[PDB]
RNA sequence: UUUAAAA
């Protein structure tokens, strides 16, 4: 029930990543090229990175606001994983491990780092506001889980629209879709995953009380570099030079000055997909509103 | 399981002891009753059933293992963590009366369906003696071994289970009531056991 | 309590400590000495932690068992009386708990010689009688001094520190009132060294800044395995003696 | 017209994509592999349906559609040639392309054309084939139409989900596999659908070989 | 527990005498020693940690919260949770159950002790956390709450309005906390305080709960092992009722201290 | 309680206080480290600069308290100025001033319940010590944490007593600290029990002066005397539904819609058909939670209540400036001198109309009104949920206070909110954020702003359109 | 609750 690796090919990564060497041919620093495809309604957005394939459905709801927080709207998100991206994956486990730390670091960057506006998602303080719910969908599994989903949410929270709301006074009216164009939602700014695997060619010993860091790192592993990885890294960071969030717990313990030279290997790359997101999410508009020239309202004078 | 939305509240509205046994019309289990008694503004209306013997793959215990669940039925929903607790008192006196010895490496599956429990005017002593007088026709229909019939009574909260004609105690259980009420309760139980006790053999010998 | 003054500039926080002052810290070792082989009563600030160490012994059942090393398991369980207002979630099942549950698992698997005690079973159980802030590294320390009382054989000390970033100015030892108003850092450093076995960020951080955070970060670490050294000296040389 | 791609997916023995207005399921079989306890099957094949929809967690209403999907897909594979093994069929949902709520007619005729396009692509013994459509009538001309848009269902007064079963060269229906019907209805309507439903099912098995022909032929001697 | 048959017979036969000779020897009507820690949790009002002879260990944590009794029905909620088992055990629910009987708002304890305003009233609530258990706790449970409940401080009410409490002076509960106690059954001899082998050899078992100085409501007979489980001639009943009469006053004394 | 030990002077205790708020009772538990490393920050002294420790940037604390203070007649002389929560929320604008103080001592139990009652007043204090200088200086001396001022508390003590004990203990160690160089301390309090407590307290006698007793010992009494302030809420529920159907039925209540005046935003005038002139609804009270454009229905006044039109100008950005945003059930002195101003034009006027009071809401006006974060309630490096002021566009509106985390980054943010409340208990209404526009005076921001004050529709056109 | 005109 579980993937079986020989021996032979357990050496050959092994000694492959000693002489600079990857079996998909990127480098050690090297990110997966990204795809982004949006669907059909608002929401629905397909990445591809690699033979990653990870689909994410963006909806939303009227929701009861927390006690402790009545002027913020709620975010919910469930990855659960389907036998779909692999059968080593038993369905209806939703408390995997990987399940459990994927949702928790999406949870950190959306949510608790105030990437979706929650304080624009209140209607009425303490009654009425906006949970807005993620559902990740593990297509094809290959490494990258959490690289993937959080490019899938974001980019899915982006092109998500939620109905419009009139006020008046206590009373709430959803308008339907078709009587008023839904209002996007509010994005301050956008976290990028970027996970770090880790190797080490001697042993558990000389890595304790070992000042020579014979460490291997590579950015954005394969399934069958995962695998065989010992030590585990994700951080997250935006275009504004803030660390989002990092998780690293357990695996081989790294020094501090290595964990700094992962963040700024990571800006390059979450710099280069934050401007591909923006700019095909640039390119879907144009798709939905061709004659959008035309409609304009607000235009300049002479 | 659908449950509906979570936006929708529930509904806010502002002696002589007839007896009622029956035993079997169940086919999954092999011994089933039904008891129901209604006095006073209470009736009492549940059904037992008796899933076994069941042979425990696996297992090398020297006697039985008995498992008695109490499941609420569709009124007057009791909360949960009193059910159990019953249901640990059955065990209790059950225990002890059902031959354990003569099934080894097995238990024996209890299931007690309070369906219809109504007051028309804590309330669980009233159902204690009628949920014993149930499972001991259930175990009886089963062909399980019971070392004499087992029955209890009420007496305000105290709720006391003979055996051998009364001559010696199985099970004792008290809430509420009162103080120093002890020998008067016990006799008030013992003339009720009895009650509960020749009826129980009454209708299991009828065809 | 009210609208407090996180770091005045005469340097003083809402505690009364200093921006590089740690909150006192009483360890106990084998306090349970008839409920676990391994016993510590961390109370690190206002932090009561009940850590124990049930092992290493033969599973429950013998479908999980590694022929070739140990299987280490955390159970952290935060009481209801944790804070000041009594919790009326369930606490257990929670999802950020089960993150920290396995965050200390492989935080110690790689530090604990598992392949020493094969087929075996190391069962780490937590209430957390009280918490105030930095509770993550309160639990790292607490863990650290439960297995030395079982007499498991670790690499190195583990240190749980944790460190916020209020404007420009770094905090060590977090309390309640204090991650509710800035950035937290909890580090996992290994003894006197460098190496970090843990290391969440929870909270948005510059990058300019992350460096100088860890360095002070690790620094008091290192303060707060002395801590840990001095208690178990002063309970080995009174325990043989 | 529909579109549908066969070997979409890497990690599963057969994949398949079936994409008809505006649903998408995305369907992949793995088999056969060592069943666990419960499932394994004395002399026949097991099968592990799985369904999810689009948003949200895989409720009740997900689980009427793994059994009915579960009764088209037992007779269609011949379960006695893989004795004590398992096929894992999981059928992802992408877009809904109706109203989830108030229907799903239309998610359980994509998850029957995607679960038999991942079977062939497996390579698992299949009896015969497989195609299924949905038909509703609107109740102004009370006339027979199949697959309805989205608009189109809210206005119908009675929903059909018809499946067939094709033999000899996609010509000979062998017998009616599945006909979930739901709304208002008689007998004269009945026959007035399923003679109807059953010409469109035999273009569509006939678009489906020419589908899983394109692409199956390449890969062998090719 | 888990013993031999072997010994099984040897302690059954030990105790069914008439000697009834225990096996640490101690009488019918001794107890072990027993270690209780109070106040030291600063975030509640009331705290206690009680340790036992064998191992068994068990802390109690008091909190207080301000609540209109005439829309509250129970004041004094108990949550119980014992580790290594589930919340939903059915070992856990039982006494779950059973100590919300003897610490019920009103028959247990009277709802007077804890009033505040012709409004308001203090709701009581006890957590109890089982770190250790090689017996039946519930009578490990009821000497921690005693011990707590009369080391409880609760704030001073100020005097329809809200009500206000003062900042630094802190009224002390005085509240009457009854007592569990567990008596075990061996052929024809009572045993008050059972051990974890005397209680795996017994016929029945018997709980006994004792309030102002009385035998007051919640009892049960609840058996102690499902091996030999055997019915007790109602002449047992009364005497292991009335022997706790004498001792318990003993108990108290040395107790509330 | 107790008291345990640390190292390098170091010492850890235990404060407990319970908390009442909406009928509940919390006991909230502290820790407090009581140091012995707090200087006097005197140029003066030569002790205390030998147990400094530098900050985070490793940066030595700078004595800023003069050498040679301002010395008055005997027997003060030389002296130091110590100032109590009363003296502060007093004469804050006498503290200014740049002939009256010079060398203030600001105790910490002062700082901590000034915060806590006027944080506007809080900021302009602390800024006098960050601008401390050659002709001002103010400094913060932590009492409380320090191992020789802080104070126990007694049994059934006052906690205004407690405080009023901890401040006279401040005064005793600085006047013992300072013995070596001569210098005096002043209590500047206006409580006079606590005066008197202090004379009693022999173990270490103080200087204990007033303010109008402080300001007669300076040499340029005569130009600040003239200067000195003045030594030292709930609106009323509205009618039930059937009593304002028997009031307008009757002819006791009138409907009309409250137009508040172009240049005072305390000032309503509702039209009525039986009145030549427009009724004027002037007060807090008498307006009572509308706003500008309601339905309501008033209540007339007795002609003793009547008033002319007023001619102050008055917005809600300058009126109660030192208040917080969550007060509930502190005067400036330039609204005294501003408010006894109009009282006397009214009482000469001809001009005077009849007067009512809003006892009833029937419409509400309320919508997504544009405006911007008050700067004066915005911590600018805390992030923490805290209620902020909202000054609105439409100067005839009042201030509204809303909850948020994000106040630090919404500064310089033309923002939109909406009204969600306005009880009888709060003094300003209850809002939320919904959308930030953009930076303020940004071409961008400034004329989408425009339009939503407005309802003018500025989307693109509808598909439909095409 | 700012007249008229072209914007
Ligand atoms: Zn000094």
């Amino acid at each position: 029930k579980d993937i079986e690796i020989s021996a032979s090919e357990s050496k050959f990564i092994l000694e492959a990543l000693r002489q600079n060497y990857r079996l998909d041919g990127r480098s050690f620093d090297q990110f997966r090229d990204v795809e982004i495809t949006f669907g059909k309604e608002f929401g629905d957005v397909s990445v591809k990175m690699g033979n990653t394939k990870v689909h994410c459905r963006i909806s939303c709801q009227i929701a009861q606001p927390y006690e402790d927080r009545p002027f913020e709207g709620l975010f919910v998100i469930s990855t659960e994983i389907s036998p779909m991206a692999g059968s080593q994956f038993e369905n209806g486990n939703i408390t995997g491990e990987d399940e459990v730390l994927c949702s928790r670091i999406i949870e950190k960057s959306v949510r608790r780092s105030g990437a979706l506006d929650v304080e624009g998602l209140c209607i009425v303080a303490g009654s009425k506001c906006w949970a807005v719910r993620a559902d990740v969908h593990f297509l094809d599994c290959d490494g990258g889980f959490i690289d993937a989903s959080c490019i899938a949410v974001m980019a899915g929270l982006m092109h998500f629209k939620k109905p419009d709301i009139t006020v008046h006074g206590e009373q709430i009216i959803v308008h339907p879709v078709n009587e008023r164009e839904p209002v996007p939602l509010g994005i301050l700014h956008i976290p990028i995953c970027v996970t770090f695997s880790f190797f080490n060619p001697q042993d558990t010993e000389e890595n304790i009380k070992g000042e020579t860091n014979s460490e291997i790192s590579i950015i954005d592993a394969t399934l069958k570099e995962e695998l065989l990885r010992d030590g585990v890294l994700t951080v997250t960071l935006n275009k504004n030079r803030e660390v989002v969030q990092v998780s690293k717990a357990g695996g081989l313990p790294m020094d501090a000055l290595t964990l700094m030279k992962c963040c700024h290997e990571a800006y390059s790359i979450i710099e280069k997909i934050t401007d591909q997101i923006l700019q095909l999410l640039k390119e879907d508009s144009e798709k939905r509103n061709k004659y959008a020239a035309m409609l304009t309202s607000e235009n300049a004078r002479e | 399981r659908l449950l509906g939305p979570a936006a929708a509240k529930p509904m806010a509205f502002s002696s002589e002891q007839e007896l009622s046994l029956h035993t079997g019309f169940i086919e999954n289990c092999n011994g089933s009753a039904l008891v129901e008694a209604r006095s006073l503004g209470h009736q009492t209306s549940l059904i037992t059933a008796v899933y076994g013997p069941r042979s425990i793959r696996g297992s090398f215990t020297s006697q039985g293992t008995i498992s008695i669940q109490l499941k609420n039925g569709l009124l007057e929903k009791y909360n949960t963590n009193e059910l159990k607790e019953v249901s640990s008192f059955l065990m209790g006196i059950f225990n002890s009366v059902v031959n354990l010895s003569r099934y080894p490496k097995s238990g024996i599956d209890i299931f007690v369906y309070l369906t219809y429990d109504k007051d028309l005017t804590s309330q669980i002593s009233s159902l204690i003696p009628h949920c014993i007088t149930s499972i001991t026709l259930a175990l009886a229909d089963a062909g399980i071994e019971l070392v004499d019939m087992a029955g209890a009574g009420e007496a305000n909260g105290t709720v006391v289970s003979f055996i051998k004609n009364g001559e010696e105690i199985v099970g004792f259980w008290k809430d509420d009531g009162d103080d120093e009420d002890l020998l008067e309760c016990l006799d008030r139980c013992k003339e009720q056991y009895n009650r509960y006790r020749d009826l129980m053999i009454s209708c299991l010998m009828n065809q | 309590m009210s609208r407090l003054e996180i770091y005045s500039p005469e340097g003083l926080r809402l505690d009364g400590r200093r921006w590089n002052e740690l909150r006192r810290f009483e360890s106990s070792i084998n306090t349970h000495p008839h409920a676990a082989d391994g016993s510590s009563y961390m109370e690190q600030g206002n932090n009561k932690i009940i850590t124990l160490v049930k092992g290493p012994k033969e599973p429950r059942l013998k479908s999980q068992m590694d022929t070739s090393k140990a299987l280490l398991n955390v159970s952290v369980n935060i009481t209801k009386f944790s804070k000041f207002e009594r919790s009326k979630s369930s606490h257990k099942n929670e999802r950020r708990v089960l993150e920290i549950q396995t965050s200390l698992v492989r935080m110690f698997e790689k530090n604990v010689m598992l392949n020493i005690y094969p087929r075996t079973v190391i069962d780490i159980e937590i209430h957390v009688l009280e918490q105030d802030g930095g509770i993550m590294g309160s639990l790292i320390n607490g863990i650290t001094l439960a297995l030395i009382d079982a007499g498991i054989s670790m690499f190195d000390y583990i240190s749980g520190i944790s460190v916020g970033l209020y404007d420009t100015t770094p905090l060590l030892d977090t309390n309640s009132l204090e991650e509710n108003a800035m950035s937290t850092v909890t580090l996992g450093v290994v003894g006197k060294s460098e190496k970090l076995s843990l290391l969440l960020v929870e909270d948005k951080i510059p990058l300019d800044r992350l460096e100088n955070v860890l360095a002070i970060g690790i620094a008091g670490a290192h303060r707060v395995r002395d801590l840990m050294d001095e208690e178990l000296r002063k309970h080995a040389q009174k325990r043989v003696s | 017209s529909v579109q549908a791609e066969i070997g979409i997916l890497d990690h599963v023995d057969g994949s398949s994509e079936f994409v008809s207005q505006d649903t998408k399921v995305i369907c992949s079989v793995t088999g056969p592999i060592e069943p666990k306890a419960r499932q394994e099957l004395p002399t026949q094949l097991a099968l592990e349906i799985i369904v999810r929809p689009a948003k949200g967690v895989a409720t009740t209403r997900e689980k009427v559609l793994e059994d009915k999907l579960r009764a088209v897909l037992t007779p269609l594979i011949t379960r006695h040639c893989y004795p004590r093994q398992l096929c894992q069929i999981t059928c992802q949902i992408l877009e809904s392309g109706e109203d989830e709520a108030e229907f799903s007619l239309r998610e359980l005729s994509c998850c029957i054309n995607a679960a038999f396009l991942a079977l062939v692509d497996a390579g698992i013994a299949l009896n015969s084939m497989c195609a299924s459509i949905p038909i509703a009538i609107i109740k102004d001309t009370s006339d027979i139409i199949v697959d309805p848009t989205a608009e189109q269902l809210k206005i119908s007064l009675s929903v059909h989900t018809l499946a067939l079963e094709f033999v000899n060269g996609g010509k000979v229906v062998k017998n009616v596999l599945l006909l979930d019907s739901n709304g208002d209805f008689n007998e004269d309507q009945l026959f007035s659908l399923l003679e109807l439903g059953e010409q469109k099912c035999q273009e569509l098995v006939t678009n489906i070989r020419r589908i899983i022909q394109d692409n199956i032929s390449p890969r062998l001697v090719v | 527990m888990s013993l031999s048959v072997a010994e099984k017979s040897y302690l059954y036969d030990s105790l069914a005498s008439t000697p009834s000779i225990r096996p640490d020897g101690r009488l019918p009507h001794q107890f072990r020693p027993i270690e209780i820690f109070t106040d030291f949790l600063p975030s509640s009002n009331g705290s206690s940690r009680i340790i036992a002879s064998d191992g068994s260990e068990c802390i109690v944590s008091i909190k207080s919260k301000v609540v209109d009794h005439h829309v509250e029905n129970e004041l004094l909620q108990v949550d119980v949770d014992i580790a290594g088992q589930r919340d939903d055990a059915l070992v856990v629910e039982t006494i779950t159950s059973l100590l919300n009987k003897v610490l019920k708002s009103g028959s247990g304890v009277d709802s007077s002790k804890l009033q505040l305003t012709k409004k308001y009233s203090f709701k009581i609530f006890v957590d109890v956390l089982v770190i250790s258990s090689h017996s039946h706790p519930v009578s490990l449970i009821s000497f921690a709450i005693y011990s707590a409940l009369n080391s409880t401080y609760l704030p001073k009410l100020i005097s329809e309005e809200l009500p206000t409490f003062h900042d630094y002076d802190m009224v002390k509960l005085d509240i009457n906390p009854p007592l569990v106690f567990i008596l075990a059954v061996v052929g024809n001899n009572m045993l008050l305080d059972p051990a974890a082998n005397e209680s795996e050899v017994a016929n029945n078992g018997l709980i006994i709960s004792w309030s102002n100085g009385k035998i007051t409501s919640p009892i049960r007979s609840v058996a102690l092992n499902d091996s030999n489980v055997k019915s007790f001639k109602p002449h047992l009943l009364k005497q292991g009722l009335a022997m706790v009469e004498k001792y318990a006053p003993d108990v108290v004394r040395s107790l509330e201290n | 309680p107790r008291r345990k030990r640390l190292a390098d002077g170091l010492s850890v205790t235990q404060k407990v206080f319970v908390r009442s708020r909406n009928g509940g009772a919390t006991k909230i538990v502290r820790e407090h480290y009581l140091r012995s490393d707090i200087p006097c920050l005197s140029r003066s002294c030569t002790k205390c600069p030998q147990i400094v420790v530098p900050d985070a940037q490793n940066e030595l604390p700078k004595f800023i308290l003069s050498d040679s203070p301002l010395e008055l007649s005997a027997p003060i002389g030389k002296h130091y100025v110590v100032l109590d929560t009363n003296v502060v929320l007093q004469a804050i604008d006498l503290l200014e001033n740049p002939n009256c103080f010079f060398d203030v001592i600001v105790p910490q139990i002062v700082l901590d319940e000034v915060r806590n009652k006027s944080y506007p007043v809080y900021t302009r204090l602390r800024t006098l010590c960050r601008d401390s200088d050659d002709h001002k200086r103010f400094i913060v001396f932590h009492n409380e944490f320090s191992e020789h001022t802080f104070v126990e508390r007694l049994p059934n003590e006052t906690i205004n007593d407690r405080n009023n004990r901890a401040i006279r203990k401040t005064c005793q160690w600085y006047s013992e600290h300072l013995k070596p160089y001569d210098i005096n301390v002043v209590l500047v309090t206006n409580d006079r029990l606590n005066r008197e407590a202090a004379t009693k307290e022999v173990e270490s006698n103080i200087i204990t002066k007033s303010l109008v007793q402080y300001i007669e010992l300076l040499p340029n009494a005569d130009d600040i005397r003239d200067s000195i302030p003045q030594m030292d809420f709930t609106f009323p529920e509205y009618y039930s539904t059937a009593r304002v159907m028997g009031g307008l039925k009757n002819g006791v209540l009138y409907q009309g819609n409250i137009q508040i005046s172009e240049y005072n935003f305390l000032e309503g005038s509702v039209s009525l058909p039986r009145f030549s002139k427009p009724v004027l609804i002037v007060g807090q009270k008498n307006l009572n939670r509308a706003f500008n454009g309601d339905q309501v229905i008033v209540e007339l006044l007795p002609q003793s209540e009547w008033k002319a039109p007023s001619s102050i100008v008055l917005d809600s950005e300058h009126f109660d400036v030192n208040d917080n945003p969550d007060i509930e059930a502190v005067i400036s002195d330039k609204q005294r001198r501003l408010l006894a101003k109009d009282a006397m034009i009214a009482q000469r006027s001809k001009k005077i109309q009849p007067t009512a009071k809003v006892v009833y809401i029937q419409r509400r006006s309320w919508r997504q009104y544009v405006g911007q974060l008050a700067p004066s309630s915005v911590d600018p490096q805390s992030s923490s949920t805290q209620n902020v002021f909202v000054i609105l566009m439409d100067k005839c509106l009042p201030k509204v206070r809303i909850r948020t985390r994000r106040a630090a980054e919404l500064l310089d943010k033309r923002i939109v909110i909406s009204i969600d409340s306005w009880p009888t208990t709060h003094k300003y209404p209850l809002g939320h954020f919904v959308r930030d526009l953009g930076t303020i005076e940004s071409a961008q921001a400034e004329t989408e702003a425009l339009l939503l004050e407005h309802d003018v529709e500025y989307r693109p056109f509808s598909k439909k359109v095409l």
